This record gives C-alpha cells, structure tokens and sequence, in this order.
DNA sequence: ATCGAGAATCCCGGTGCCGAGGCCGCTCAATTGGTCGTAGACAGCTCTAGCACCGCTTAAACGCACGTACGCGCTGTCCCCCGCGTTTTAACCGCCAAGGGGATTACTCCCTAGTCTCCAGGCACGTGTCAGATATATACATCCGAT
DNA sequence: ATCGGATGTATATATCTGACACGTGCCTGGAGACTAGGGAGTAATCCCCTTGGCGGTTAAAACGCGGGGGACAGCGCGTACGTGCGTTTAAGCGGTGCTAGAGCTGTCTACGACCAATTGAGCGGCCTCGGCACCGGGATTCTCGAT
C-alpha cells in the first residue's frame, strides 16, 4: 500500500465540470489514466528533443508550445494552444 | 484561403426538389463537419443541420428532419442539400458553414449564400435595435433558456452578405478580427462589447449556441452609426 | 510436476476465427483462411511475448505482470490503454 | 498555501507535472510555466475526450462512461483518430461498419 | 418446411451483433494454454497474471480484428466477396509484416 | 519500319530505372514546388540546398515505396494496370 | 519575392511514369497521374509543416537539412545521408 | 602514462566519448562505467557489419569504393538489416532490382 | 570553425581492418555516420526508458545488453551480444 | 529446436536427376541461408552452395555450376537440390546445413544426410591422425593458405552421423558445446584444443574456413581415444 | 408487387447486486522562503550562402497518330461455403489449498559524480594523385517479323 | 522452331578531373587521481496471488448434409495506353553580384536548482445504495417463399 498515484481525481473533476450528472467506470477510468500519461509522455518527449536540437538545457513553456504543435492534429493543436497560453497568462498574474 | 463556393440564385415552383452545393477548397475536406443554416426575413436565422464526411454522419434539427437531406461527395469535396417538398415556407437564403468537430468551435467561415425562391433553449438579445456615435462603447447581451457553459458565439453580418465570426467560446476574438470587439459571459447571460466604433460596424449582430444538440441563433441586433 | 503444453494453436477454434471475421466486417470465408489464420495470430504472439519475457528477466522476476506486456506491445507501435 | 493548480485556474495538478518533468530525463532543468502548459494541454485534451464519450453515453440512455463509449468518442472523430491511431482501448469494439458491396442488392 | 435463410443473411445478421459487443471472441482458457506454450520457448517456469493475459488477449483480438478488415478491403478490390489466404498476405505485405 | 512490342520498352525502363540512383524528378519544378507549399506556413521563408534535396529523395522513396504496393494490388485484382483505385487500396493499408 | 502558383504540374507525367518504372511497373493508367500528384503533395505539405515548426522554433528564416530530417524522423520516414 | 578505454576494451570507437554523451544526453542520472564500454562494442560491431557486406557489394561491382548504392543494396539483401533499417530511406540509394513474375512476357 | 565532431574517423578504422584495400565515398560516410548515431541513440533510449521502468537511476551494462536484446533482431542480437560482452570483459581486466 | 530433416538413403541410374529436400522447422525460414555439404569418403567434405530463402539468392561452387542447381519452397519450409547427368564422381552423402546471413555465423544446424548412390584456400590440418588418453589435452591445426581473418569453424563428425559444430569465429564455443573444447588462433594459424578427453570424444575433426566465396573445409583427423 | 408466417430484434417493467462514489485518517509531497550560480537573452559583428538574374545549349517534355492487347462485361459450370440440426466436448464457475515469489525494509559499501590538471586525440585546413566518369569503338544478346 | 535485321546493352581502351586519403598544427576534451555520498546489492520477512485440482452445467464446438450462389475460366469487343516521331520549352550550367541571416563572442541578470520547515492534498481503507445486467413478456420489423 504505497499510493500508486493516479490522475484519476484530476480526470474525475474534469468530468464533473463538464458533465456533472454522468459518472465513469473502472476501467474507462483507467484508460483516460493511460491517455492523459501517454499524451504527457509525447509532449515531454518532443520538448526533450527540442531542447536538444537547439542546444537548450531548459524545458519552457516554448518548448511545450512547439511540441504540442507538433504533436496534436489541426485544430487540436489551435485549442490546447490557447488553453496553455491562457493558464501560463494568469499564472505569471500569481 | 478557406472557401465554401456556394451556387447562385434559383427560382423552383412548389412542389419541386432542389439541390444546391458547397463545394469547399482550401482546407481537408473531412476534418470538419459543413453546417447548414437558413436565414429568412420573417425568422432570422435557423440552424438546419450538419454532416461530417469522415463518417458520413448527419444529424439534423427536429424541425428539418425529413424536410431536409444532406449528402457529401469527397472526391467532389462538394457538399450537397436537398429540399423536399417546396412550400411557402421555404423561402429564405441558405448559408453552408464550416465548423470543426471540436466543441469549442464555432461556424468558422460561411459560404456566398444561395437565394431559394418559391412562387429547445431561446436565446434573447436585450437591444433589438441600436443606434450610437462614431466613438462609443457598445454592449450587447444574449441571455439564454438553459445553462450553455461558453459555448456561445458571435457573428457580424452585413446586409445582403454572409455572417462573419467575431468571438467564440464566449470570450475568445476569431482569426483577423481586431481586439475592438470583446465578449464576456458565462452560463447565462452573455455579453458583446464593441470598443471605439468606426464606418464598417454598421451590421446586425447574432449570437448561437452550441450547448444543446439544436443549435438555436438569437433574433438580432441591428446596429447603426450616427 | 511441470506442465509442458503441446499445439495449443488449435484451440482457437474456426468459430473464433470466424467471430473475429465478423467483427472485421467479413461475410464469406474461405476454408483455408483458419491455418493462415492461426500461424499470423501465432507469429503476433511470438513477437510480443519474446519482449515481455525480455523485460520480465530483466526486473529479476519470475511472474511476466501486465506491464511488461504493455511495454512490449508499446515499442511494437501497438500501444494498449486500459491495463496500466 | 495556494496551489499552482488553482493559481493557473486548471484541475491537473501543476506541481506533480513538474515533479514529474523534473524526474523523468527530460532537460537538465524545468522552467516555470512548462508545467503549467502541460496541466493545461493534458486537461483541454481530458475534457474533450470526456465530453465526447458523455455525450455517446447519453445517446444510449446511460449516465456512466464505459471503454465502448470512448472508443466510439475517439473513432467517431478525424482528429482524435489521428491522435490515436495506434492506440487499442481495451474492451472497445469496432465502430459499426459493414461494406456497401456486401449488402443485399435490390 | 422447416424456415431458412439464405445463405449472407445470417452472416449479415451476425457482423451487426459482433460489431456492436466489446466482448473478447475468443474463448479465455484456450487463449491462455497458447500464451503458456509460447512463452515456454523463452524461459521456462514462468508465470502470468491474471491481467497479462488478459492484456494478450486484447492485443491479439484487435491484431486480428485490424487484419480482417483490410483483408476484405483486399477481397473486394479484386471483386469478390470471399477472403482468401492470398488477401491475408497482401495486406500483411502491404501493412509491412511480409 | 522497326517497332517494338507494347509491353517491352516498358520492361527495359524498369530495369533501367531500377539499376540507377539519380533523382527522377527535375531539380528545379520540385524546389518550386516545395517554396510554393512552404508559402502557407511562413511567409519569405529560405531554404538550404540540402533541405531541397532531403525533401526530393524522401519524396522519391516515398512515391516509389508507394508505387509498388499499388503494383501488388493491380496484380491482386488479376491486371497489369495500375489505377487511383489501386493508389487508395494501397494507402488505406498503409493507414494515410 | 513574388507568390508561385500551381507548381504541382511541374510534377509531369515522365517523371511519375520514371518513379513507377523504379517501383516496378509495367503499364499506368492515366488517371494515376492526378492522384500521383495529390499524394505528393499531401505528403509535402505534412513534411514541410514540421520543418517550418522546428524552424521557427530555433527563431531561424532558413529551412536547415536537420529541420527536414526531423521533419522525416517524426514521421517514420527516417533519411540517413544528411546529418 | 594515459590509455584510452577504447585500447583498454580493444575497440575502434570511442569510449569515452560514448560516456560523455550518455551522461549529457537526458538518459539517467547516473551512467555505469560498462555501459559506454558495451555500447562502443555493439556499435563498432553493427558498423563493421554493414561495411563489410557493402565492400562485398562493391566488390562484386567491380568498384573499390563503396557509394551508398552498396550499403543499400547490403542492408535490403539481408532480413536482419531489413528488419533493422525498415523505416530507414539512404539517400543515393535506390532500390533492389526486382520485377514480378506476371509482368514478364511469356 | 567549431569542431562538428562525426564518427567518421573510426567508421574508417573499422572499414580498413574489415576491407584493407577499400576506400568509402563522403556520401557513404555520411550514411555510415547517421546509421551510427540513429542506433547509438536507439539503443541508449531503450536502456533509458528500461531504466525507468525498474525504478533505476543508472544505465549500465546490464541495461544496454536489455536493449540491444529488445532492438536488433535474430542473431544481430545474438553476436552483438557475445561483441559487447567480451569488451566489458577485457574492459575490466584493463 | 531446429530440425533440418531429409530423406532415406537411395540408390539411382546414371544419367538421371535425383532431387532430395531439406524441409526446415523449429526456425524462421526466411531469415537462414541453407548450405549443402558433399562428403564422399575420398575427399573428405566439399561445399555445393547455398540459397538465401529471403530473396531466392544462390551461390554455387564454381565446380558444381551447372552440376547442381537449388530451389526454395516458401509454403512448406523446404529447399530442393538436384543434381542432373549423374556421373559416377556422385556417390556422396549430401548434409544440408542452416547458416545465418552473418558473417561471424557457422553453419551451425545439419541435416541427417541422404545416402545418394549411382549406377582458392586449402585448409591444411597438419595432424591427419591423433591417438591419446582419457585426461590428456590433443592439439589440432588448421594451417591456411591465404589469410582469412578469424572465419574458422571446427566440427567434429562422429562416424555415420551429421557433423557437429564445437567452435565459430575460431574462439567462440558452440551452443551446448563444453568448454572443454576451445579454439584459438588468427590470420592463417588456427588451433583446436580439446582438455579433458572422454570416450565419446572419438570422431573426425574438421575445420572449415568461410572467409572467401567458395567455402573449403579441412582434410580431417580421426582422433582416437585408447 | 402485396402478403402472411416465422424468426429476430427491440422495448418495457421488475428485481438483485456489486461497483462507483463519497467519507475519514494520515503521511508525505508540494509549497514557501532565501541563496547562489549558471543558462540564456540581447547587442554586435563578420562572413557564408542563398537568392536573383542572364544567356546558351540541348535534353526532356509535349503533342499527335496508330494499333494492339488488355480491361471489362457476359455467360456457364461446378463446387465450396453457408445455414441448420444433432451430438459431444471442454469452458466456466464456484470452492479450496499450498507455496512461490513480489514487494518492502534495513544496512553496508562500492561505484559514480564532481573537481582539477595535463596532454594527446581528433578536427580544420591544405594537398597531390588515382578511382571513377565519360567518350568511343566493338561484340554479344535480345526482340520481332517472316517463314 | 529457326533465321536474320535492327536495336540495345555489355566490354575494353584512353584520358581527365575532383574527391579522397593523408599530413600538420593546435586546442579542448578525455584520462588520471582523489573525495564524498548515496544507489543498489543482499539478506530477511511477509502475505498476496498464482497454480493446481475437482465437480456439475451448459453453451459452444464439431460434424454431417443439402443446396445455392459465387468463384473462376472462356470468349468477345472496344478503348485506352504504349511506342515512336517531330516540334517546343524549360532545366541545367556557368558566371556574377548582393545582402540577409547564421553563427559566434561578450556581458549581465533573472531564473531555476537546492535546501530546510510546514501543512494540507491525495491516497488507502471502508461502507452504502443505485445504475445496470438480467429475466420474462409482449410489440414491432425484417426476411422469404408461394402467389
């Protein structure tokens, strides 16, 4: 018993918040968990090359942009975009 | 670079069928669903409904559903709408819209507008009607029936053209539309502001929804300069 | 007492394969599409279970777990949600 | 205490993100708004599919996800197919397609 | 005169019941022995859980399933509606397996 | 006057062609090409000389690793011609 | 500089008919040309994308050979010969 | 006196420079010392593999050069290398000459 | 001038103790040096993620054997095996 | 695992074509070149060629061109040889070997033999003969003529069976071979050493170079123990 | 083209159950606050290399005519696969019992990071010569039409 | 099948150039030596969970059989693609010039690593009730064979 550690209350608010009256079960809980771990996973990867590439010991917020553009078809890559650009915008407000 | 290259005007008798296109260029043809949307005097705008080619799925208003029948052709990249059974009521223009299958977007770009021509939540725009100077700050609300979590948004329509998008997700300013324009609202009662105003504001503005399955536009707001 | 198997490849049966032709949209199956069948299911199988084997001596264990299979089917472009 | 969760307004949690961005040999060091896209990016890509397999729940008269109603979400959708397309979703199926050749002809 | 379908109704009928399960198609116990014989070609002794197997088994049903259906895309690009060892091998040399 | 078969030119271009290493396509309507579709993305971009040449051999390869998959399913369908109904079996295989 | 249009053609017909005797065929139809010249230039288009990403990534003007080998190598197009 | 690790292993490749870019390239924390060791081997083996059916190749060609037509021709007359380099175009390279049975005249 | 460092020089080494007599052209030593790099960092991400997944910080030789085990396929693996075990080896006798 | 099994013995008329397989399993087919090996008891072994069943590629002695021609059969596993004009310089027991596309790699894996009866670098093993004891070490030499650089395989064939490898690459030990057997040596000096003998260590000793493109193996030496 | 029988699927209420969903205690990981030291942002400069133009040669592209051979549609035959009924077999489920081994803890120690110094291995830069590219004549192989 | 004309391709000889293989200086990165600390190896213990066995149910599998429809082969017809010839048009090459920007250096500072103290967020455990799986009965819908 050595807390595993999901995202399963993170990915249980944001189906609350989007519909508060549906639920999810055990197992489609942990495919949305093997989703939002493989989507980090790419991202992070991508970042890690671009810093690479670019001869760039940091991992920034340019980074995830590029690699999110790189990474997310059409206008999956227009949203999550402004979704990132958005929370990195109020959280430098503090 | 997006087109939707619609037909032009048609004259047809009652009891007649007519299909018009919506030979679409620009973009990939299947990632994004082809709205349909009629527009008369009488009514304002009405949302008729959609397909996606990816999977040749439509889905339809309950208003619409026999009464119109959409079909695509990929290698055409064309798009093409039936009307069964002409009656009076189905004098209007019809617009074809392009919309992607993410929820938060909206109508992106609309097509030229085709004139045809025989011989639920309610949205409540507040001001039917304004009037305001060259420089004012203006504010239009588009309180709604039912909860719609920002799925609003806002369109610009010239007369005797095709709406244009300002604002989607209640908040957020379309491709090539200057920061003048600014929406705010949630749940609720939403709210469009035009900054400082200038010569081509003079339009009618619209606000729709895309909450619930019949996307439902709102009545209007006809603004006029000086 | 160890259980050493002989020609399991049988036991899926023509009906399962015949299931699996429906679920792939298949209406008419030829008589010698079940051998063909059983040796790409078996050469699939081969090659993942080498790389769970490879990953499970490699952790020092004994018991192949469900994340060496995910891991061996993930570096194989067949990545599987729903297991860890 | 505030969390940088609720100070960037989102429901994934920016601090483990960057705990696990900084543990997991990526770059020699992480700066301070990267993980604070990537809760982004991982919540916006959560919901969409979440809310897409509400909405196929709905359609078959259920209040609870199940794996079919995601898989039918992400199949019934181009840019969620390319995403993931070489992704199997455990107790899936298929989606409902049968060739027009193969149907009854009259 | 006892009831019968002509022959495609049946197959019809059951390619819309298979392709609305999410169920695994192949029985557990059989899939299980031959996960058990293969791996006894690589180190012997071993042992599986519960959802290895179980994992194998997904895998293997959705290889399976993927391959049919570009095996009767293969059947009707040449015009028929039977699929053929000859199909199965054009779409694993296509897919880059042969 | 002197004619060969239909057929035989053919064969002898395929052993022509599958002998060399040159680049088949001309050098500067596919670098013409590659601006115009880069046009899109950025405007005024510049191009190496190698980054026009990565992207024709890995445009060649791509369009001859294509070419003989619709080469088997043309022979699959028991022809000798390739057709777009070939080009599409081909790449909905392949997963594109 | 000046805006280039339809340069897709500058893709003959000869130059298809060399890349399919490479690839080993016999005989072509003619409709195989216009679907020839959509797939290159969807797959131009899905390359060139990427490189232009990684380019203005690196706040570069110039398309590098290593942006295209990038380009490739995150596509599973792999090209050795470039760097 | 210094030695090089590559002399110390009997190897062509360089060990140390191995080392240096697995501990500057994100892939653990730490890096053991035979591991630079037994990844020059198999990197001087996979190298002296490929070159030595492409000088074979070259060779039979009659050349005492190798161009990337031989290392080509090596790798895809070879199930391993072929099953290695898959995804893998070489540029200069062409391809393996090969013409189906049915094409031929009779 | 800044030292672009290939593996050029050792390519060559290697190619005139397999070949004595034959020579390479720079395209094929660019070939050579883009099939070394692609499998040292092929290999090395294996060993990385193999790392990863058993909860250890180092890669060692142990991880490396692993991974080339995973990559090269039939008796590659087998002889690159036996390549690298006899240089840990003799590494060790110094 | 691997199994090449073959045929009977036989016995044929001059003049005719005989054609034995070499069905193959417990492997991946494709992926092994399949050698074939003459031994006749004048000559010692002598290498016909092989056949690559990845792309059907042959390669033959330049003294069996024409004299043997192989095939591949891909559905079933198997590799034919025929053999045509039989002349009486026929008579020989014909092994089929597997041997991997690498260089380092042996001819690891032999068939049984078939009994067929009718109607360039020398390997110079300088002891043609050996006698010792139970605990002695023997010490056998493959003298060379050209210099290959470490491509020396030892097999030892006891009598009336298929040969057996013990080393490849001149030092590396087979698998299931102890190490009491171990090889040494480079360039044109090779060494065969055995440490412990037993009574089943009685058989002829082979080497067999596969440096240079036709394969030649050794004279032999029968090591005889008490 | 209607049309009834039969089989299949869908729907509609009622029951049981176990899995989702919420609460509670606790611990450990995230937060907060300073401190430091390197990464990178930015200004500036040089030189490479990319773009643009221009003229000429010529090889490839283009357009057209002719014919053949191949694609495609039609027809016939037969045999193989499907639908279905009956018999058998083995999966499956519930229950139980060992015991192997996965998982966790404690502790010691050896192996690796970090630092500093030195020197030689490798890279940039020149340089000659020879391997291959090409021109050209010659010989063999092959294709095709007529016999 | 055979024979000969025409065409194409392999072969041998000259000859010429630029690219490759080698030499040299120099500088920076690797080796050597040393120190500190923490990762991991190893032993020991626990308790989960895997394997094996058993017996009754029953649903799936196997097998046989009749028949129809689909695969495949032959045949004929037309059209579209290959071959070749002559005209046209850009590609390629070389030569030149201009300048944008890539690449490199230097300086400074903001930003992230790191370390210690604190506390609350999240995780395991447990507990309950309602969403759903299932069952039985009727209702619609599709299919198929005489008509």
């Amino acid at each position: 018993r050595k807390r595993k550690e999901s995202y399963a209350i993170y990915i249980y608010k944001v189906l609350k918040q989007v519909h508060p009256d549906t639920g999810i079960s055990s197992k489609a809980m942990s495919i949305m968990n093997s989703f939002v771990n493989d989507i980090f996973e790419r991202i992070a990867a991508e970042a890690s090359r671009l810093a690479h590439y670019n001869k760039r010991s940091t991992i920034t917020s340019r980074e995830i942009q590029t690699a999110v553009r790189l990474l997310l078809p059409g206008e999956l890559a227009k949203h999550a975009v402004s979704e990132g650009t958005k929370a990195v915008t109020k959280y430098t407000s503090s | 670079e997006v087109q939707l290259q619609q037909s032009g005007p048609e004259l047809v008798e009652p009891g007649t069928s007519v299909k018009m296109p919506c030979k679409a260029s620009g973009y990939t043809f299947t990632s994004y669903t082809i709205q349909w949307v009629k527009q008369t005097p009488r009514q304002g705008l009405e949302w008729i409904g959609y397909i996606y080619p990816y999977n040749a799925g439509t889905k339809y208003n309950e208003k619409f559903k026999g009464k119109a029948t959409l079909t695509s052709d990929k290698s055409s990249s064309t798009v093409y709408m039936e009307l069964s059974s002409l009656t009076s009521e189905d004098s209007a223009v019809y617009y074809c819209a392009r919309k992607s299958s993410r929820l938060r977007s909206t109508l992106d770009y609309w097509g030229q507008g085709t004139s045809v021509t025989v011989s639920d939540i309610k949205m409540t725009q507040s001001p039917s009607s304004m009037h305001a100077s060259l420089g004012e700050r203006v504010t239009i609300t588009c309180k709604a029936s039912q909860d719609i979590r920002s799925y609003l948004s806002w369109y610009q329509q010239k007369p005797w053209k095709s709406p244009k998008t300002l604002i989607y997700y209640a908040t957020s300013l379309a491709d090539g539309v200057p920061s003048r324009f600014s929406g705010s609202g949630s749940g609720q009662d939403f709210s469009l502001t035009i900054n400082n105003l200038e010569s081509d504001d003079t339009a009618t503005y619209y606000c729709l929804q895309h909450g619930e399955s019949p996307y439902t536009f709102g009545s209007g707001t006809k603004l006029e300069i000086k | 007492h160890r259980k050493v198997l002989r020609d399991n490849i049988q036991g899926i049966t023509k009906p399962a394969i015949r299931r699996l032709a429906r679920r792939g949209g298949v209406k008419r199956i030829s008589g010698l599409i079940y051998e063909e069948t059983r040796g790409v299911l078996k050469v699939f199988l081969e090659n993942v279970i080498r790389d769970a084997v490879t990953y499970t001596e490699h952790a020092k264990r004994k018991t192949v777990t469900a994340m060496d299979v995910v891991y061996a089917l993930k570096r194989q472009g067949r990545t599987l949600y729903g297991f860890g | 205490a505030k969390s940088r969760s609720n100070r960037a307004g989102l429901q994934f949690p920016v601090g483990r993100i960057h705990r696990l961005l900084r543990k997991g040999n990526y770059a020699e060091r992480v700066g301070a708004g990267a993980p604070v896209y990537l809760a982004a990016v991982m919540e916006y890509l959560a919901a969409e599919v979440l809310e897409l397999a509400g909405n196929a729940a709905r359609d078959n008269k259920k209040t609870r996800i199940i794996p079919r109603h995601l898989q039918l979400a992400i199949r019934n959708d181009e840019e969620l197919n390319k995403l993931l397309s070489g992704v199997t979703i455990a107790q899936g199926g298929v989606l409902p397609n049968i060739q027009a050749v193969l149907l009854p002809k009259k | 005169k006892p009831h019968r379908y002509r022959p495609g109704t049946v197959a019809l009928r059951e390619i819309r019941r298979y392709q609305k399960s999410t169920e695994l198609l192949i029985r557990k116990l059989p899939f299980q022995r031959l996960v058990r014989e293969i791996a006894q070609d690589f180190k012997t002794d071993l042992r599986f859980q519960s959802s290895a197997v179980m994992a194998l088994q997904e895998a293997s049903e959705a290889y399976l399933v993927g391959l049919f259906e570009d095996t009767n895309l293969c059947a009707i690009h040449a015009k028929r509606v039977t699929i053929m060892p000859k199909d199965i091998q054009l779409a694993r040399r296509i897919r880059g397996e042969r």
